[PDB]
């Protein structure tokens, strides 16, 4: 009874076509990931900085320590061709697949075989299901430990030496500080999981989460729902459907979040320096041209009272002054050298700033994720001239937009699965309006 | 302010599991048309 | 005095505000005398203009400028910088007319008060004491019924 | 050129529909 | 043990003077043969005091007690200078540099703020003559510059300002302006301030040094548009001596 | 010389005569600074009323 | 008697000179040789009675006495502004472009 | 109005010789300054240091004189500060430093010359916005 | 740039990461073609 | 050019201050709120007049009955805001209503600035402000901000005033 506009609803019921629609868009998936790495490889030029090429899965192929050496220097492109070819590859079999069973295909799998058909009302077989993924994904976990234990590492912007790729020995195991992660507040100065600064705790975490997920999978492979679980939701295909959309759309606000605040994970060599990295800098760039001047930038008092260059926290740090007082909660490893017990030393500061740590400061300062949409670089105020908008933007904002519609598609779905189930989605019944049995407000 | 900080704790833990236990109390069955 | 008084912006009625109240003694003040006709120059005996203020700028910048229309002397908002300063410039300012008629002041102070007033035109004398003025401009008579008449209709 | 590829491969699309609907196929 | 920036962040920690143990009674002597410097000092308010008007005749006001409002930003810390030894035997610490100023805004009852430039710049103490030692009853006594709160280039609400802004009040152009000049014409005071610092700990060993303080000096007179307060504030310092 | 009787004060002293005599912003009528009234100051008796 | 003392000193050889007591350091680029070091130098040993002190800075070059003679015309000293060298202000006072 | 020739005739050293740049090395200086220089010194200013900018007038007064051709292909191999005095290639891109400054590796002798050109050039159409900043915008 | 034995293929990689997009396109052609049913 | 009108009202007649275009803003987002909820509450008390899915097609434009339910729109809207209408024909005239006494609202402020008569200022503010250095709004916070936008437009927005303002004369503050 589904117009042409909701023409995939009329799938709810055809367990074959449906499993084509899925692994057809599965190959879609896999297909973007293997061309748009060509196109980025193609058009890649290594003596740039990757932030200024416009790429967005090449970092996260370096990331994994695949093409680059000490400092992010990128030195074999080989890597980057061989993931994208793959990847390209196997779309073409996700998409054979996919349209065999979509077109050609048992249009319902539960006649052909009683493993791979499934009602979404069967409270056990959508558990097995589910326990099936969940191990699917604890292996995929345990991948990402098994790279940075046995072959080869990841990169670590925090490595002695100006970062460079580290084989992970001692993971974090101890779970007050896996789980002290997620019970960390969000606000400034924590940030909940989004503060994670080190590979260790990284891939510590996924050694538990790894686990974690194997042992659910097969929790759920042999058991179905109890009791106050089968009271508490609706089960049916569409229900199943707003659930996991509620799910992307809370991960897509985390992922915007962690590419706009993480520079371990997203190193910033890569993917630019962060908004309260790149003020910093600023801070540190004049203080070290003033110094270097003669100024006596610990004793300089700015026009509100305040010190111009220096400054406390609202908990007595020492920190950057300026506008950037707000961004003191930023560490990254060019500015923790200059860092004493309470703040930035003085000392440090007068006598240990490196050339290497100027350099750096200038280059974040002058790549600040500010940008028009036609990727002018810089406030809005800039004439044209630098063709830049920091990776680190586009990726925080179609995140976002993506994590809110799914949320308007939980909202959406979640609705109707609920007026569905009750029987009152495609209308109220004129001969039984329920307001009309009930008592006036007044 | 301590007095003020655990108050507020007790506070919102109250109100935050009568939110939970409801939505856990049948609530699909609550409504005027098919309640299981 | 009549025609100069007519040469002032305050009795401009393109100067008021719409819940600016009652006469436009109000403002300004009641005005009094004539101070006379101000007559700057720099210390090269060039003969400088202020800048007229123009009907649309609820503030505007001192600016001196010669009968060819180049800058020589301003008001500076940054000191740090200025080069037209009234006194890098040795800016004075001659009265002639009016009451204060063959006075010539040279204080810097006294000659950027003169200035900021010169942008409103020809220099009044005002009592603002008697009504309490605010120093706020009122549009006129002609304002406010062409104001009314145009909503009405 | 790029625009002889991308005629191409926009070509293929629109192609298998009118395959099928001259065949009469399963549309 | 030692504390890093991870232990300390976030604790209020950052803000408070290294103290000394209740043992350190000992006594640092005094070389003239020899140059010494603070290689660092540090200043930690505890209490502020604000001077009241009484009005009236002579009755003199007393200092009250205030509440601060802009929390752990008030130490000075990483204060260096000479000290010399002086002909009489007296030590004089000069300041050279240092983080030796904090803004802080205190408040009185009723509600009006004061705010400060709580300072040590330009530091010159003294002590008695015949030092020899440093000692727990030794005193230093000084003065310094307290400069304006607020530096030239500040600018009120309207824009107005010392070296840059607004010389005149353009939101009221026709007003008489001679009822405006103290608001217009903004100055940049200088003023004394005096402290006093007693020693009542001495690490003999280590040349580190803790104790009390005293200063005086001129709240914010916001670029002379109002009169300033008398401020009185107390606290603990730490100092460590190095052979220069 | 301007106790609360010159200001044309009328409430406020009846709330001084059975005990409330400071304020939430620390001053007494006695004159004394710097005094914590807890609750029961001139605002929170006020507050009281209204609520 | 409220007077601005910053527009006062433009009034005086500050207003048309390179003031070697009270002008902030960038003005030192008007002329060649002499930033960044030797103006570093002159902020650093202000202030100076004369115009001619400058020279007895100590650990000057033969060079930089050269170029600080040629360049002595453009220079001048009035008394020290509060105003104008408080708040590190020689070195950075809040004008870039 | 157009590129003349006039307007791409240059000093090429202090001597006073000239050299006229074909439009074609205006263009590819402009785009060579884009990819290597803009992101600092966009329409002649500098924002890490905003007190030394691009114009003639102060290029003229630096020491080696650097408004000239063979002024500015020295600077871009052994960039000095303002007095001369102190080599900076650490923090300042050029070919000295290209193992730190990689954009510096691909540029040949030729290149130099496009930049330094655009350089002298520019000014020359946009007058005071060249170096002038925000204000002339 | 892409390695040298595949540099034959610039032109269609600069195309290929557009293809997805020309699937949902083809959604509207295919219901073009039955009439929106 | 229109943005350009825009921020010339702004800095040049505090357009924002003015009652009658507070009144135009009101009546705009108050049309658009009516009109997404009225969509909205229709579509979600429509009564089951068809089998399909799609309930577009359940309609007849000659069908003497009510497509939805004002009694049940009623109710909800009385439980979930206080209030509800309870007549379609008032309903639908306050939907002409409000948008439409907005716009002309909005029209007599621009018949006002016609003049520069302005609602600009707020005199008690400005008195209290000049005679007293500590005290700062957001009203005067934002009178600044015009004095910039109309320095650093008016030259090139008015080329036939031909202002010129040397760098020195132009309102900053710090650094910026
Ligand atoms: C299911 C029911 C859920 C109900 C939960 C109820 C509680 C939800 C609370 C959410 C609101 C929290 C606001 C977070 C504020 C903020 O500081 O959040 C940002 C934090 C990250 O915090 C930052 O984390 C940083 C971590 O970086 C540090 O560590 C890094 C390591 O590389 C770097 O070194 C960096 O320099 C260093 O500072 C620092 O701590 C910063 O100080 C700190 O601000 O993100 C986060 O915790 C990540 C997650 C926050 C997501 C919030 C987005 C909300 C989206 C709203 C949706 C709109 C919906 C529309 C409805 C219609
Ligand atoms: C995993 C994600 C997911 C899945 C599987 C579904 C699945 C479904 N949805 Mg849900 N939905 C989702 C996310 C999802 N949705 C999100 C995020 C939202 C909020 C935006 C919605 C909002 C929504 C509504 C409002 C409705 C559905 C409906 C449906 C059903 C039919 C949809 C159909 O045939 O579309 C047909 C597809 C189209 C008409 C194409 C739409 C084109 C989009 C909107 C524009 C694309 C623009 C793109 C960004 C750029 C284009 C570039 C250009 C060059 C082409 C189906 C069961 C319908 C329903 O209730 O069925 C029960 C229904 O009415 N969905
Ligand atoms: C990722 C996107 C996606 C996917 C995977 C599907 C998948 C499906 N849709 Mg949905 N749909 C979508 C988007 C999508 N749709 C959008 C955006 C709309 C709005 C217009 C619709 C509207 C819609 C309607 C209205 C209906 C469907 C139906 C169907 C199913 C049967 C279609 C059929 O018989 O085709 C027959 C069409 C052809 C045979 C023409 C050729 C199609 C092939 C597959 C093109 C392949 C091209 C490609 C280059 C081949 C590569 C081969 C390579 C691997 C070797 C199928 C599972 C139908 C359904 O549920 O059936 C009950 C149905 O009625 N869809
Ligand atoms: C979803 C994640 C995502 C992100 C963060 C980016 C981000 C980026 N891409 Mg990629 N891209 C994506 C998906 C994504 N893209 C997809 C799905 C495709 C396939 C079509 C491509 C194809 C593609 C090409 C072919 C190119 C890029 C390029 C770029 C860069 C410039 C983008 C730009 O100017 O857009 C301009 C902004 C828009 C077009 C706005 C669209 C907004 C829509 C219409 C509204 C959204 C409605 C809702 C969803 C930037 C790094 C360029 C680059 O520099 O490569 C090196 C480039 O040439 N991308
Ligand atoms: C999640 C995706 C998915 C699911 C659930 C199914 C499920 C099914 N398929 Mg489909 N299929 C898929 C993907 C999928 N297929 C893909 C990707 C292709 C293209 C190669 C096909 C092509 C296909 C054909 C051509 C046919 C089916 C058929 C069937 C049915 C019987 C299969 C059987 O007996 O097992 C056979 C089991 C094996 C061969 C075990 C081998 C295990 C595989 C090959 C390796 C494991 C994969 C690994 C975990 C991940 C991939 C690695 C990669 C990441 C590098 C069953 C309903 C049949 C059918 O419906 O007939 C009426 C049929 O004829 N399928
Ligand atoms: C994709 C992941 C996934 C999904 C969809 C499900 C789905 C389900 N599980 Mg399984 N589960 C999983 C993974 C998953 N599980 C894993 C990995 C494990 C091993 C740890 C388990 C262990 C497990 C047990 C032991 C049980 C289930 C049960 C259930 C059912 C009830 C769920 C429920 O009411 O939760 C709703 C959530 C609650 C009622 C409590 C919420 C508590 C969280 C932590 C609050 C935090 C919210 C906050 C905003 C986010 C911050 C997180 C915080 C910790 C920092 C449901 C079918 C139950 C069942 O019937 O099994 C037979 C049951 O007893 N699951
Ligand atoms: C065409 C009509 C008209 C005009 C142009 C004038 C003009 C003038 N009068 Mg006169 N006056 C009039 C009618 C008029 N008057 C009438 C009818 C009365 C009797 C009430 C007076 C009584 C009067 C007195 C007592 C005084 C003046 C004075 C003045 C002068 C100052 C006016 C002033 O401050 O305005 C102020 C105007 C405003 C602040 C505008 C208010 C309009 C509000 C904002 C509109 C409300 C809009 C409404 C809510 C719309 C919502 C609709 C929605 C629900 C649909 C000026 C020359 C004064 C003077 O200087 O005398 C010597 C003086 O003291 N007038
Ligand atoms: C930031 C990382 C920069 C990049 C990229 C480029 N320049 Fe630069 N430049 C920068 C600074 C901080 C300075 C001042 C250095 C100092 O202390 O003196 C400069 C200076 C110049 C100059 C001298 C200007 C003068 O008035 O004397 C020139 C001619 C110059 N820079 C040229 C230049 C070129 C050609 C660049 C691209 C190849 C380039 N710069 C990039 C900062 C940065
Ligand atoms: C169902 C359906 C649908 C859907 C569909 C889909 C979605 C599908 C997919 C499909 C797919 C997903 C496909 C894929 C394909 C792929 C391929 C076919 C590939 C190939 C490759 C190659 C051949 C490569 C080559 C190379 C190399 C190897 C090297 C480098 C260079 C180059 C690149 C050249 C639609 C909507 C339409 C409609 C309705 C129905
Ligand atoms: C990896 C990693 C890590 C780790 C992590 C982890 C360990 C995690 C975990 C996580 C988790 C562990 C999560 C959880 C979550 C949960 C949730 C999210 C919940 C949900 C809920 C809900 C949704 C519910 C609802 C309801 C209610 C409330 C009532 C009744 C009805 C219902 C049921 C509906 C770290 C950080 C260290 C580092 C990096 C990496
Ligand atoms: C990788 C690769 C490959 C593959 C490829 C493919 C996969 C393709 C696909 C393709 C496709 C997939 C295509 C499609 C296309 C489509 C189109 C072209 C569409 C169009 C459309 C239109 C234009 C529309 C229109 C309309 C309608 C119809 C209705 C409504 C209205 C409108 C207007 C919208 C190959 C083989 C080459 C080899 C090499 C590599
Ligand atoms: C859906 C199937 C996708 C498969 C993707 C696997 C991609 C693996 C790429 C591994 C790259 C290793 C490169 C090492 C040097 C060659
Ligand atoms: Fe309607």
């Amino acid at each position: 009874g589904f117009a042409w506009w909701a023409g995939n609803a009329r799938l709810i019921n055809l367990s074959g076509k449906l499993l084509g629609a899925h692994v057809a868009h599965a190959g879609l998936i896999v297909f973007w990931a293997g061309a748009m790495t060509l196109f980025e490889l193609a058009h890649f030029i290594p003596e740039k900085p990757m932030y200024e090429q416009g790429l967005i899965l090449i970092p996260h192929i370096a990331t994994l320590g695949w093409g680059v050496g000490p400092g992010g220097e990128v030195v074999d492109t080989f890597p980057f061709f061989v993931v994208g070819v793959v990847h390209l590859i196997s779309s073409a079999v996700l998409g054979f697949g996919g349209v065999y069973h979509a077109i050609r295909g048992p249009e319902t799998l539960e006649e052909y075989s009683s493993f791979f058909g499934y009602d979404w009302k069967d409270k056990n077989k959508m558990t097995t299901i589910l326990g099936f993924h969940l191990i699917v994904l604890g292996i995929g976990a345990l991948l990402l430990v098994a790279k940075a234990m046995f072959f080869g590492g990841l990169y670590d912007t925090w490595a002695p030496g100006g970062g460079d790729v580290r084989v992970i020995t001692n993971p974090t195991l101890d779970p007050r500080v896996i789980f002290g992660y997620l019970l960390k507040s969000p606000f400034g100065g924590e940030g909940w999981i989004v503060s994670v600064n080190n590979l260790e705790d990284v891939v510590g975490g996924h050694i538990w989460i790894g686990l974690i997920c194997i042992a659910g999978g097969i929790w759920h492979i042999l058991t179905t729902p109890f009791g106050w679980a089968r009271r508490a939701f609706i089960w049916s295909g569409e229900a199943y459907l707003s659930y996991s959309l509620g799910a992307l759309s809370m991960m897509g606000f985390i992922a915007t979040c962690f590419v706009w605040f993480n520079n371990t994970v997203y190193p910033s060599e890569f993917y630019g320096p962060t908004g309260p990295e790149a003020s910093q800098a600023q801070a540190m760039t004049f203080l070290i041209r003033d110094q270097k001047l003669g100024a006596n930038v610990g004793s300089a008092q700015g026009p509100t009272g305040l010190g111009k260059y220096l400054m406390r926290s609202p908990t007595g740090e020492i920190i950057f002054g300026g506008e950037t007082m707000r961004f003191w909660d930023f560490r990254g490893p060019w500015l923790e050298p200059l860092r004493g017990p309470n703040g930035l030393d003085l000392n440090k500061i007068k006598n240990d700033i490196q050339p290497w740590q100027e350099r750096r400061a200038a280059e974040y300062m002058t790549h600040a994720p500010l940008g028009s949409l036609n990727s002018v670089g810089g406030v809005a105020t800039e004439i044209n001239s630098v063709n830049f908008v920091s990776p680190r933007s586009w990726l925080a904002t179609s995140h976002f937009v993506l994590a809110f519609f799914f949320l308007v598609g939980h909202l959406w779905h979640a609705g109707r699965a609920r007026a569905a189930a009750a029987g009152f989605e495609k209308g109220i019944d004129r001969e039984s309006e329920p307001v009309l049995s009930m008592p006036s407000l007044d | 302010m301590e007095t003020l900080k655990i108050t507020v704790y007790i506070v919102v833990t109250f109100f935050v599991l009568l939110f939970v236990f409801g939505f856990l109390s049948g609530d699909p069955a609550r409504n005027p048309k098919r309640k299981d | 005095e009549k025609l100069a008084f007519y040469d002032y912006i305050g009795n401009n009625p393109a100067k008021g505000g719409l819940f600016r109240t009652g006469p436009m003694n109000k403002g300004d003040g009641i005005a009094q005398a004539w101070k006379g006709h101000a007559v700057f120059r720099n210390k090269e005996g060039e003969e400088l203009f202020v800048r007229r203020m123009p009907a649309f700028f609820e503030s505007f910048p001192v600016i001196l400028t010669d009968k060819n229309g180049v800058v020589k002397a301003d008001i500076p908002f940054r000191r740090a910088e200025s080069k037209y300063s009234f006194e890098q410039q040795g800016v004075t300012v001659s009265f002639y007319g009016g009451e204060l008629n063959g006075q010539t002041f040279t204080d810097p102070p006294t000659v950027k008060s003169y200035a900021r007033k010169a942008i409103f035109g020809e220099i009044f004398e005002f009592d603002t004491e008697t009504l309490n003025s605010d120093g706020i401009f009122r549009t006129s008579p002609r304002g406010w019924f062409t104001f009314a008449h145009a909503v009405f209709a | 050129a790029q625009l002889t590829m991308i005629a191409m491969i926009g070509i293929a699309g629109p192609m298998i529909i009118f395959l099928l609907a001259v065949r009469r196929g399963n549309l | 043990q030692t504390l890093t920036y991870d232990d300390i962040v976030g604790t209020g920690l950052a803000n408070k003077c290294p103290t000394l143990d209740d043992t350190a009674r000992g006594a640092y002597p005094i070389d003239s043969s020899q140059t010494y410097r603070i290689a660092r000092l540090c200043l930690q308010p505890t209490t502020f005091l604000v001077k009241e008007e009484p009005k009236n005749k002579r009755q003199e006001a007393e200092f009250v007690p205030t509440k601060l409002v802009t929390r752990e930003t008030t130490s000075l810390d990483q204060i260096q200078g000479e000290l010399k030894v002086n002909s009489d035997g007296s030590l004089t610490f000069v300041e050279e540099d240092g983080i030796d100023f904090q803004p802080v805004t205190v408040q009185m009852a009723g509600g009006e703020r004061i705010p400060l430039l709580f300072t040590v710049k330009n530091l010159v103490a003294s002590t008695q003559p015949n030092v020899t030692s440093i000692t727990t009853s030794t005193d230093f006594k000084g003065e310094f510059n307290v400069p304006s709160y607020r530096t030239a280039n500040f600018l009120d609400p309207k824009g107005r300002g010392l070296a840059s802004g607004y010389d005149s009040a353009i939101a009221l152009p026709q007003a008489k302006e001679e009822e405006l000049a103290r608001a217009n014409v903004k100055r940049f005071s200088l003023t004394k301030g005096q402290i006093s610092l007693n020693v009542a700990k001495v690490d003999g060993r280590t040349g580190e040094i803790a104790g009390t303080f005293e200063s005086e000096q001129l709240s914010d007179d916001d670029m002379g548009a109002h009169e300033p307060h008398e401020v009185k504030i107390q606290g603990v310092f730490y100092a460590s001596i190095e052979p220069a | 010389l301007n106790p609360m009787w010159r200001q044309g004060m009328f409430v406020l002293p009846f709330m001084a005569r059975l005990g409330v005599t400071g304020s939430w912003s620390g001053w007494s009528i006695t004159g004394e600074t710097g005094i914590d009234p807890g609750f029961w100051s001139f605002e929170g008796v006020a507050l009281a009323h209204i609520v | 008697e409220l007077v601005n003392v910053v527009d006062e000193k433009l009034g005086t050889a500050y207003g048309e000179k390179i003031d070697l007591n009270n002008t902030n350091i960038a003005a030192f680029i008007q002329y060649r040789g002499l930033y960044p070091t030797l103006a570093k130098l002159i902020v650093k040993n202000a202030p100076y009675e004369s115009v001619e002190d400058v020279l007895n800075i100590p650990g000057l070059t033969e060079r930089q006495k050269q170029i600080l003679r040629e360049n002595l015309e453009h220079f001048t000293v009035t008394e020290v502004e509060t105003a104008l060298v408080e708040g590190g202000d020689r070195y950075n006072n809040g004008l870039y472009k | 109005a157009e590129l003349t020739p006039e307007v791409l005739t240059v000093p090429l050293n202090s001597e006073g010789k000239t050299i006229t740049l074909t439009e074609k090395q205006y263009l590819e200086g402009k785009r060579l300054f884009q990819y290597a220089c803009a992101s600092c010194h966009v329409g002649g200013i500098t924002k890490t240091n905003p007190s030394l900018d691009l114009r003639t007038e102060t290029l003229a007064l630096a020491t080696p004189p650097r408004d000239n051709i063979e002024g500015l292909v020295d600077y871009m191999k052994n960039p000095t500060t303002y007095d001369g005095e102190q080599e900076i290639a650490e923090v300042h891109p050029s070919l000295r430093s290209a193992d730190i400054f990689p954009k510096m590796r691909n540029l040949t002798e030729k290149d130099l010359v496009a930049i330094a050109g655009h350089i002298l050039v520019e000014p020359k159409i946009l007058g005071d916005k060249w170096g002038g900043g925000k204000v002339y915008y | 740039k892409l390695p040298e034995a595949y540099a034959i293929f610039d032109p269609l990689v600069d195309v290929l990461p557009v293809i997805p997009v020309l699937f949902l396109a083809l959604a509207f052609v295919w219901q073009a073609a039955v009439g929106f049913r | 050019a229109i943005f350009r009108f825009l921020l010339f009202f702004q800095g040049f007649h505090n357009w924002t201050l003015n009652p009658f275009h507070m009144m135009g803003v009101a009546g705009v987002l108050g049309g658009a709120l009516l009109c997404a909820i009225h969509g909205a509450t229709v579509e979600n008390t429509l009564f089951q007049d068809g089998e399909g899915a799609s309930t577009f097609r359940a309609f007849n434009p000659t069908q003497a009955e009510e497509t939805y339910s004002m009694v049940t729109a009623n109710r909800f809207w009385s439980q979930i805001f206080g209030i509800a209408f309870s007549n379609k024909r008032w309903l639908h005239f306050f939907m002409l209503f409000v948008p439409v006494t907005g716009l002309w609202m909005s029209a007599i402020g621009v018949v006002g600035l016609a003049l520069n008569l302005r609602s600009y200022d707020f005199i008690s503010q400005e008195i209290r402000a000049a005679e007293d250095p500590e005290f700062e709004t957001f009203y005067t916070k934002n009178l600044l901000l015009n004095e910039g936008i109309r320095a650093w437009m008016a030259p090139q927005d008015q080329p036939h005033e031909n202002f010129v303002f040397p760098e020195e004369v132009l309102p900053r503050g710090n650094a910026l």
